[PDB]
RNA sequence: CGCUAUUAUUGGGCCUAAAGCGUCCGUAGCCGGGCCCGUAAGUCCCUGGCGAAAUCCCACGGCUCAACCGUGGGGCUUGCUGG
RNA sequence: UCCUGGCUGUAAAGGAUGCGGGCUAGGUGUCGGGCGAGCUUCGAGCUCGCCCGGUGCCGGAGGGAAGCCGUUAAGCCCGCCGCC
């Protein structure tokens, strides 16, 4: 077969040249002071993971699954994003 | 609020459409409503309280 | 238990129908003639009668609507006007009295009266479109749709369709109390027939 | 201010207006699920005035149509425009004109008088809240060759449609939903009727009194 | 010719829903059907359906009540694990608890809910919503 | 590769747009009415022995964080076999 | 082109619509069989109605890009073959 290379931790959009979100991103970039959209992009990239793993989780069955609901919840409040009285929705 | 079912069949009036509703006539005391596709299609009717048994 | 004898049913003639039937009809017919005619069951009119009667008395005499286009049914539609107070409309319905607020005789009723339901099929589209309940004099080549209450009875004849509504008259008075009972309705049932 | 405003200078011609001028009716349901016909677009002007800001008047399309009398062709414009609240109710409308603005404004009117009211909820599996920001549960609508099925998604999941749709859904209230669909998509007019008619058979489907409490569901404006 | 009585009597059922229809007639009979009819009563589908005595073999008389959408057979009837329902859920059904997938195990006839809770799986015969 | 439900098990079409053999008989194969008894091959559950490591997901720890590396928990190997 | 006995195997060989089974309003004609009522010039005759099976026209719900189809589906379900 073939060895897996590294791959890039950020995901492109799928359309380039759409108006309201480029506004969006423009107001954002402005005001937080990024270089580029890669760094925007791959900030984005982080929130989806947290969101796919959740939506994955979520009304599922077996010990691992719990588990890692609470690995979830405990990575989500030492990164100061949710209160520790959080549920997964 | 409340929404509306019908008498014959048992299923909820929609927002546009063409059903009417009524008093019974042989009673007074009921709201008959009837549906648009039952009015069509003439299924008949029964009154809960007597059992007039009208179109 | 008759409003009326059945000398007077018969002699009058609601209990003639035609040579053509339906299924919908099939509850309101009683026997085939050896013609191929059918015949029609007269309790059921009288009891329809009464019902249509208590229905139409437990509404408002300025919003009802009587039409017939037929001929033969135009005088006494408008006496059960003059009588109740109902509107009436014998011609031909102009299109657009209910659905067109621009027309110049305009009104949108809480009950229709219809005299055939095929004759007056315009009408009965616009009855449907603005949500009220229909009652309709129906016989055997009729269907129910878009019928509510339904009075058997031939629907063809001046004499029968006089009869008809001189009754429904006098049950329309008698359940809103305004007759202390029947007997006291001195109105002759030649004033409700079309002339010749 | 605006309320009496507009009812000043409005005299009815139906029975329905009479009634919202008086007062019988008050509140935007009581018009709905009771065979009326709506013939003056005061009447919802009146009950939703959130239908008259330019926030909430989408124009979807503008086209231009040609008959033949050569004898010379003749240009006229079709417009189809929607107009919603963002909170359950929605309307689509089209208009026929000589100029853009007569047509503009007869497609608003008929919005307004085309005006339905919708159910939402919460039907994922991949969220299970309790709350509305979604519809409940499927739904299938068509209009010529166009076949529309949409389906429930999860919060953060932000209408997965065309834009024809997405701005139909944004002004009924619809914040996340997932789409399949089939036929034509490049006819505006029945890819918005489509929808529309998926919207209105949220009200079709037969439920029971557990289901709202599962689903959350809602029928026209919420709390 | 006649293959499978059950899929019958579920498109019949549906089609006089449609139509808005209050007893219904099921000619050829059979202990499936028998126990799928009682399924669709336990969770409130129908009402008081009873069995009639030809000679041949027996009729069911159903009545019926408006909460029916849609009813129809599975096939192939497809073999499922206990934990494989999602999946079948996501193909048949609109929401997530929704209607009801009819399971046959070696323990009787049930939902997937029960199928579920006792922890096995089986063979899907049936949908209803 | 996706776009493409333009290969369609999920999930397409065949009067007029591409498409029902000119009509029939029948071989293999595929699909097959209702009840009772048995069997347990398919099917389902539970347990033992196998399916190398790397590569995949999660957490913690060590390089300024990270990529990388380590320690653990799962998954993958389309499945095989004893009860 | 007809007759006797053989070959060829083709057509707008078209309902331009493969075959079987179950379900989803009917009306009005016509052919064959049966039953029931009346008439009868007593006729294997005439008239009306109902059941089964064939063959047509119209049509509500429904379907379809529409023309149009609509219990003799071009609707919903269960199968098998052929073709794009
Ligand atoms: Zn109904
Ligand atoms: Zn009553
Ligand atoms: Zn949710």
């Amino acid at each position: 077969g073939d060895p897996k290379r590294q791959r890039k931790k950020y995901e492109t959009p799928s359309h380039p040249w759409i108006k309201e979100r480029l506004d969006r991103e423009r107001v954002l970039k402005r005001n937080y002071a990024l270089k580029n959209k890669k760094e925007l992009w791959r900030h984005e990239t982080q929130l989806k993971e947290f969101r796919r793993r959740a939506r994955r989780l979520l009304a599922a069955r077996g010990k691992q699954a719990e588990i890692e609901r609470q690995q979830l919840l405990q990575r989500l409040y030492r990164l100061g994003l949710l209160p520790a009285d959080a549920v997964l929705d | 609020f409340e929404v509306p079912v019908c008498t014959s069949c048992g299923k909820e009036i929609t927002p546009r459409e063409h059903a009417t509703h009524f008093v019974c006539p042989n009673c007074g005391e009921a709201i008959i409503w009837r549906c648009e596709s039952c009015r069509v299609l003439s299924v008949p009717y029964k009154c809960p309280k007597c059992g007039w048994e009208g179109p | 238990e008759y409003l009326v004898p059945l000398d007077q049913y018969l002699a009058a003639g609601v209990h003639i129908g035609t040579q053509q039937k339906t299924k919908d009809m099939k509850k309101f017919i009683y026997r085939v003639r050896q013609d191929g005619l059918y015949v029609l069951d007269v309790r059921k009119t009288d009891e329809r009668l009464r019902v249509a009667g208590k229905f139409l008395a437990k509404f408002d005499p300025e919003s009802i609507l009587a039409v017939s286009v037929r001929l033969y049914g135009q005088r006494p539609v408008k006496k059960f006007g003059e009588v109740t107070g109902a509107k009436a409309i014998p011609g031909r319905f102009l299109p657009g009295t209910m659905t067109n607020p621009q027309v110049k005789n305009f009104i949108e009723p809480d009950v229709l009266i219809v005299t055939d339901p095929r004759a007056d099929h315009q009408a009965l589209k616009e009855a449907v479109e603005i949500g009220i309940p229909i009652v309709a004099l129906v016989d055997t080549e009729n269907f129910l749709s878009y019928v509510d209450i339904a009075i058997p009875t031939n629907n063809k004849g001046r004499k029968a369709l006089a009869l008809i509504y001189w009754i429904l008259a006098r049950e329309v008075l008698y359940n809103r109390k305004e007759i202390e009972s029947r007997e006291d309705f001195k109105i002759p049932v030649e004033d409700f027939e079309m002339r010749i | 201010e605006i309320a009496q405003r507009v009812l000043e200078e409005w005299e009815p011609k139906t029975k329905l207006g009479r009634l919202v001028k008086e007062g019988q009716i008050t509140d935007i349901h009581e018009i709905f699920r009771k065979g009326y016909q709506i013939k003056e677009p005061e009447i919802v002007d009146v009950l939703l005035p959130e239908v008259n800001l330019r926030e909430n008047q989408e124009v979807l399309d503008i086209a231009l149509t040609v008959r033949m009398t050569d004898s010379g062709r003749r240009i006229r414009f079709r417009v189809l425009a929607a107009v919603g609240n963002r909170d359950g109710y929605v309307g689509l409308g089209i208009g026929h004109g000589r100029e853009v603005g007569i047509a503009i404004r007869k497609a608003i009117n008929y919005a307004k008088m085309n005006i339905i009211e919708i159910k939402r909820g919460c039907g994922s599996w991949e969220c299970r809240c309790r709350r509305p920001h979604s519809i409940p549960f499927a739904v299938e609508g068509k209009e010529g060759s166009v076949r529309v099925k949409l389906m429930p998604g999860p919060r953060g999941l932000g209408l997965v449609i065309g834009d024809v749709g997405k701005k139909i859904l944004t002004l009924a209230g619809v914040q996340d939903v997932w789409s399949q669909t089939l036929g034509e998509t490049r006819t505006t007019v029945n890819f918005a009727k489509a929808v529309f008619n998926a919207l209105y058979n949220t009200n079709r489907v037969a439920i029971k009194p557990e289901d709202i409490e599962r689903y959350g569901i809602v029928v026209g404006r919420a709390m | 010719t006649l293959l499978d009585p059950l899929a019958n009597a579920l498109s019949h059922i549906t089609n006089s829903e449609r139509v808005g229809k209050k007893e219904v007639y099921i000619k050829p009979a059979s202990k499936l059907i028998g126990e799928v009819l009682r399924v669709m009563l336990e969770n409130g589908y129908i009402g008081e359906f009873e069995l009639i005595d030809d000679g041949r073999a027996g009729i069911y008389r159903v009545q019926l009540i408006g909460k029916i959408n849609k009813a129809g057979a599975i096939k192939p009837r497809f073999p499922v694990k206990a934990r494989d329902y999602e999946k079948w859920e996501k193909r048949f059904l609109p929401a997530f608890e929704f209607g009801i997938l009819i399971v046959s195990t070696s323990q009787g006839v049930m939902t997937h809910k029960e199928a579920l809770e006792k922890g096995i799986g089986g063979r899907l015969i049936a949908y209803v919503y």
